[PDB]
DNA sequence: TTAGAGAATTGGAGAGTGTGTTTTTTTTTTTT
DNA sequence: ACACACTCTCCAATTCTCTAA
């Protein structure tokens, strides 16, 4: 996106992988590709092109750790410890199906314009696997997965073995509330590709 | 279906009434389509001939032309001479201006009639639509926001989105008559606030963004909230919001009156109008139509210095009186006095000067302009 | 076979070293930059050879090929090795064309095969893709090869291709005839001309008007094969800024929008919006917003709309919008089916086209809240997230928003607080930098000068117009103002310890005063966003001085402005 | 009596010709 | 560029007839 000139839409290119080069690349991953640029064979004089890939290259302790969380922010000593334990987590007890889950979940209520944005973004930056979203239901993809013309996306999906953060939660809709309710109970979701009842980890 | 060729191209547009001369020919197993090849076109309704200019110069020269034109407007309708005079000024209009720092001033005039049932409001609208060189007539109850200004829709061919013009676009340069004005929804009357003042329509939909022109006059008719005007309830007869009442150059209140002499005169007038439908076997409508177009394209006035000085001194008094009335009252009024009213009087002064083809407006013209505004808006306020 | 003499004419025209040597110098420059097209000025050609010049414009094709061959021979005579690097050379035209200057409306079938000069506004583009001119095949078993122009196997490195693109030009809407919609024409861009224009650009295209074939219905489509494409949009500024006799920012603000009387602080804030602040980035990956947003609220007839229509005319890359006439899809981006290639792709909306510019929203209080949800992300972060037509993308929409609205009940009520009169949500009201309230206080002392000024304005007539005319349907000077603002947009000034200290201490004082104050006496609370606003405004004032430092004067001006905006009844 | 050569009729192996081919704005009823 | 439907031609297989082994 930062390479696009002012007031323009970004472009894309098709890359064909063959032989021992397969299974290197992944969705959403930065790569540098060596290849040959060629036109597609018909079956007009204007023709589509692609890149033929030849190489793909990817681009005490408790008090100390508590004090290490968000040092830019004054006070809020025990809130930092709560967030520390949110990152550490409890234990899934699993006694023969009478389940108690170990994941901590917490909520912050903020006065208008208060410092919570700095703390939230610090935990977002700190955590080794995490995602962010906002409750207003913006023009992009939602909390759950979505379909395009295969299935993709979703903040609840992209954070899986980690923690997901919701901003301005109070502006959520009923769809969002039911999705959060389902994640809290079953930690999985459902989106219909084409009427089929597909389901997906969260 | 018609075919058009060489010098006949872009000679007409939709909605026009025309007479066509051409060849008629063809273009289940046995069906074939058919069409007409045009060889001549006549618009049933062109550049003015020299003789016609001499007659229009004579009409502009002769001294009591204002009364002559006033009698030509809606000649069947009994009474209402002040209302007919205001309609004349609406048809001629003020003058457009572009200022040195690039901003514009609108020139043209908006008018509203409000009051009792059975007082010939709809008849006057029905006449002005035929008298104006360009005009359109629509009902407020039967129209939508996207239909008044402009619309966006998919092409019946191809797959692309295309633009369409509403009533205020088709009547660009002319008059728009909105009947049953008090029966529109609030969110639909909001849609014309740009068009009535800035004379342009801004669109941003479906991946297209453009600006269209709408340089037209609005003429409207309405009832009181209570069906007819109730003098015991005062200002509650009106419920239009101030942001639209301030966009009219003049507002008239019409009340029915039960005087015996007028009733006898009006009754005789009506009966003889009906009786003379067989017996029937100052300027005509056709002549007036061409005269209006000629005056609008050739003449553009300005104020004389002393006329501006007089109007300035009057406006201060007018603002002071309105302020004192609101201060004395427990309630704020629905018809405000603002700089838009100062501009309104100037536009009427220019129209009065235009009827006589004179380059400058004068104190006599400003006197008549102030008289017309004094009757309508100050009776409404 | 006179064209061999016509080519001979062009070759001796190009060989101008015997007479001041301008075109030989230009060809030498072309060689040095490794280019393969030349731009010729038709005035020179007309001066040297009237017959050849007046024939060129009416026989575009047969004459331009001779000119191209003459250029190829001339560059070969200078350097044969360079001449062999490219297949063929091209020539473009500039100057005054007289009767051939047209628009998409006035262009008609009698112009076919003339050189024409069309102008208008660009509305769309197709994607760049290659076209074949010469194809080659080879056989390694026999050392054999074959060619064709427009067994063995194809030689992509011995074959050669060139780029191709289509765009569309539309008539200027200000010039449309009464009661009609604008007309448009299709332009073809080829080889080194591709992607030289994008939507919303005002362009002037030179080219040859030509039909395209299409049993036949005897009916064709016409397109403009472009030949050249053009776009349109120091000592004085140095001595002016060096004077230092007066506060220049006050003089520039006073001179803003001369038609409109009063409203000093609003003019000063609009000038700060035009100049802008500056960006900054932090080592953690965070960044500070440099652009400014402004909101206006007030009664009828207080010139709110006119200020918007003025900024739109005196700022580069500015866009209009009205609350009732626009949709969230239209504001951001919409999916489009291409008729040239058949493919589905996005098309830019109003806030994307205003990237690195200004967007004016009139009648802001009539929008449905669903559209305001789209505006929220744009105003906060300058990006817009889209998930349509197989694309998941984060587009760039960096812009300053200037917006106007009217209060609830139409006329402002003195007996209610500002938050009661104002119809918007407190969350949205926290995003704008400054919020101004405007009221029609009916004082006769003020009405005197206002009415006088308006009446002076209505008696003016332009000097190029005569005593009784009417138009057809269809203090600092403005020029210096544009140039001074344009140069001032480069300076990038920097904080000083004294200004930082002043802002910090004054913000603490202001916070204490606000803590003492109540919602009955203020528009909104004061927080860190107030510090960001103060920093942006002080930066902009320093920028107007072109002083590389942000000085105490800038900080003092900035705090006075926000003090007036927040703490007056 | 059994079998091969020269002349006449007929089948079909083969070639040539003609033709077809999700994603946005606006209205209306009834649910709120 | 790649499949049906139709029209048409020339080559040589099958039988009649006369003859020798
Ligand atoms: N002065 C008049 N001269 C002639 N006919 C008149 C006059 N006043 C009223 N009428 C008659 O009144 C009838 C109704 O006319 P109309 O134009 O609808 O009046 P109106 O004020 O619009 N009535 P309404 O629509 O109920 O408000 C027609 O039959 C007219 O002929
Ligand atoms: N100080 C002023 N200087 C010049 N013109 C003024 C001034 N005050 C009012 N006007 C006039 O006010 C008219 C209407 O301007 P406009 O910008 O629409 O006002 P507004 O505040 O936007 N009212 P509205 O659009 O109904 O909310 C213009 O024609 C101006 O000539
Ligand atoms: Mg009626
Ligand atoms: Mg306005």
């Amino acid at each position: 996106s930062d390479q696009v000139p002012v007031g323009n839409i970004p472009r894309s290119i098709t890359v064909l992988v063959e032989g021992e080069n397969t299974r290197i690349a992944q969705p959403g991953d930065h790569v540098s590709v060596t290849g040959i640029f060629l036109p597609i064979l018909r079956t007009g004089l204007l023709s589509e092109t692609y890149l033929e890939a030849h190489r793909i290259v990817k681009m005490d302790f408790y008090e100390k750790l508590a004090a290490s969380i968000a040092p830019e922010i004054y006070g809020h000593e025990d809130v930092k410890k709560a967030l520390l334990l949110l990152l550490v987590g409890g234990v899934d007890q699993s006694p023969r199906g009478m389940k108690i889950r170990g994941n901590i979940n917490i909520c912050l209520m903020g006065d208008p314009g208060v410092a919570k944005s700095q703390l939230l973004s610090y935990i977002d930056r700190l955590a080794p696997r995490s995602q962010y979203t906002t409750g207003r239901g913006s023009s992009g993809v939602g909390l759950t997965a979505a379909v395009l013309r295969t299935l993709e996306g979703g903040a609840l999906v992209l954070a899986d073995q980690g923690v997901c953060c919701i901003d301005e939660f109070d502006k959520m809709a009923e769809a969002d509330r039911t999705a959060i309710h389902e994640v809290m109970e079953q930690q999985t979701i459902s989106i219909a590709k084409a009427g089929i009842l597909t389901t997906l980890n969260a | 279906q018609l075919y058009c060729d060489r010098y006949l191209c872009d000679k007409v547009v939709p909605g026009n009434r025309v007479t066509i001369m051409g060849i008629y020919s063809i273009k289940g197993v046995g069906i074939r389509s058919s069409y007409i090849r045009v060889l001549g076109i006549q618009v049933d309704t062109g550049a003015v001939s020299p003789q016609e200019e001499e007659e229009f110069r004579r009409l502009a020269a002769l001294p009591n032309v204002y009364e002559v034109i006033s009698k030509s407007i809606a000649p069947s309708i009994f009474g209402g001479t002040d209302m007919k005079k205001a309609i004349a000024c609406l048809l001629f209009g003020g003058s457009r201006k572009r200022l040195p720092d690039g901003l514009t001033r609108r020139g043209d005039i908006n008018l509203l009639m409000l009051g009792d049932p059975g007082t010939a409001k709809s008849q006057l609208l029905k006449f002005v639509e035929k008298c104006s060189p360009i005009g359109v007539y629509t009902s407020g109850k039967g129209s939508s926001a996207a239909g008044l200004t402009a619309s966006v829709m998919r092409d019946p061919s191809s797959r692309n989105f295309i633009m369409e013009g509403g009533a205020m676009v088709l009547a660009d340069g002319g008059v728009v008559c909105i009947d049953e004005f008090d029966k529109m929804r609030e969110d639909d009357r909001v849609a014309i606030h740009e068009a009535m003042e800035q004379q342009t329509i801004s669109i941003a939909k479906a991946g297209i963004t453009t600006t269209l022109n709408s340089r037209c006059s609005v003429l409207a008719a309405a009832n009181s909230v209570f069906g007819r005007w109730d003098e015991t309830k005062g200002e509650d007869n009106i419920d239009f919001m101030p942001t639209i009442l301030s966009r009219f150059d003049m507002i008239f209140i019409v009340k029915d009156e039960h005087n015996e002499e007028r009733d006898v005169m009006l009754a005789k007038h009506v009966i003889t109008l009906h009786v003379s439908a067989l017996t029937q076997t100052e300027i005509d409508l056709a002549k007036l139509k061409k005269f209006i177009a000629y005056c609008r394209v050739k003449c553009g006035p300005r104020l004389s210095a002393e006329a501006a000085e007089k109007l300035k001194n009057r406006y201060i008094i007018m603002r002071s009186g309105a302020r004192q009335h609101e201060r004395d009252s427990d309630r704020r009024s629905s018809i405000p006095i603002t700089v838009r009213q100062l501009e309104a009087i100037v536009r009427i002064a220019e129209a009065l000067s235009k009827m006589k083809l004179q380059p400058f407006a004068t104190e006599a013209d400003v006197e008549e302009a102030l008289r017309l505004f004094q009757v309508s808006t100050l009776d409404a306020a | 076979v006179e064209l061999r003499e016509a080519q001979r004419d062009y070759l001796d025209f190009l060989d101008d070293e015997e007479d001041q040597g301008i075109y030989q110098s230009k060809v030498r420059e072309l060689i040095s930059d490794n280019q393969y097209r030349l731009i010729v000025n038709v005035n020179d050609l007309r001066r040297k050879n009237e017959k050849r010049a007046n024939r060129l414009l009416n026989n575009a094709f047969e004459e331009l090929v001779a000119f191209q061959r003459a250029l190829k021979d001339f560059v070969a005579s200078i350097d044969a090795t360079y001449a062999k690097q490219y297949e063929e050379f091209y020539v473009g035209l500039e100057g005054s064309f007289g009767s051939k200057h047209v628009s998409p409306r006035t262009l008609t079938s009698c112009f076919l095969s003339c050189v024409v000069c069309v102008e208008g506004i660009v509305t769309k583009c197709s994607l760049v893709r290659p076209k074949v001119v010469r194809s080659v095949h080879y056989c390694p078993a026999t050392k054999k090869t074959i060619e064709r122009r427009y067994p063995l196997e194809t030689e992509y490195g011995l074959s050669v291709y060139k780029d191709h693109q289509t765009i569309t030009i539309q008539e200027m809407p200000e010039k449309a005839p009464a009661g009609q919609l604008p007309r448009s024409v299709d332009v073809i861009l080829d080889d080194d001309l591709v992607d030289k224009a994008k939507p919303g650009d005002r362009v002037q295209v030179v080219g040859t008007y030509r039909c395209l074939p299409g049993y036949t219905s005897g009916t064709f489509r016409t397109v403009l094969i472009a030949c050249n494409v053009k776009q349109m949009s120091i000592a004085k500024i140095k001595k002016f800024s060096k004077t230092r006799s007066k506060d220049i920012f006050d003089q520039l603000a006073k001179s803003l929008a001369p038609s409109i009387h009063g409203h000093d602080y609003v003019k000063k804030a609009i000038l700060c919006l035009l100049l802008g602040g500056v960006e900054r980035d932090l080592e953690n990956g965070s960044h500070i917003r440099g652009d400014i947003n402004i909101l206006l609220i007030g009664d009828p007839s207080v010139a709110k709309s006119q200020l918007l229509r003025y900024v739109l005319c005196t700022a580069p890359r500015a866009i209009p919008t009205t609350g009732r006439g626009s949709s969230g899809v239209g504001l951001t981006a919409a999916v489009t089916t291409d008729q040239e290639t058949g493919e589905r792709r996005l098309e830019a909306g109003a806030m994307v086209l205003a990237d690195r510019g200004v967007v004016c929203i009139d009648e802001f209080d009539k929008m449905s809240d669903m559209d305001r949800t789209a505006i929220h992300e744009v105003m906060e972060q300058g990006r817009v997230t889209i998930a349509k037509a197989g694309i998941h993308a984060r587009l760039n929409a960096r812009c300053s928003v200037l917006a106007a609205a009217n209060p609830v009940y139409g006329r402002y009520d003195q007996y209610k607080t500002p938050m009661e009169n104002i119809g918007l949500q407190d969350s949205l009201l926290s995003r704008f930098d400054l919020l101004f309230i405007m009221l029609d206080q009916m004082d006769p002392e003020q009405d005197r000068e206002i009415s006088d000024h308006v009446l002076r304005m209505h008696r003016y007539r332009a000097p190029g117009e005569q005593d009784g005319d009417a138009m057809p349907l269809g203090m600092v000077s403005a020029a210096f103002m544009k140039k001074y603002i344009h140069v001032a947009k480069i300076i990038k000034p920097v904080l000083t310890q004294e200004s930082a200290t002043y802002i910090a201490e004054e913000y603490s004082r202001l916070r204490s005063q606000d803590s003492m104050s109540s919602d009955t006496a203020r528009t909104s609370p004061v927080t860190a966003r107030t510090l960001e606003t103060l920093i942006r405004l002080a930066t902009a004032h320093a920028k107007a001085r072109m002083s590389k430092t942000v000085d105490l004067q800038d900080a003092e001006e900035a705090v006075e402005l926000v003090q007036y905006a927040y703490f007056k009844k």
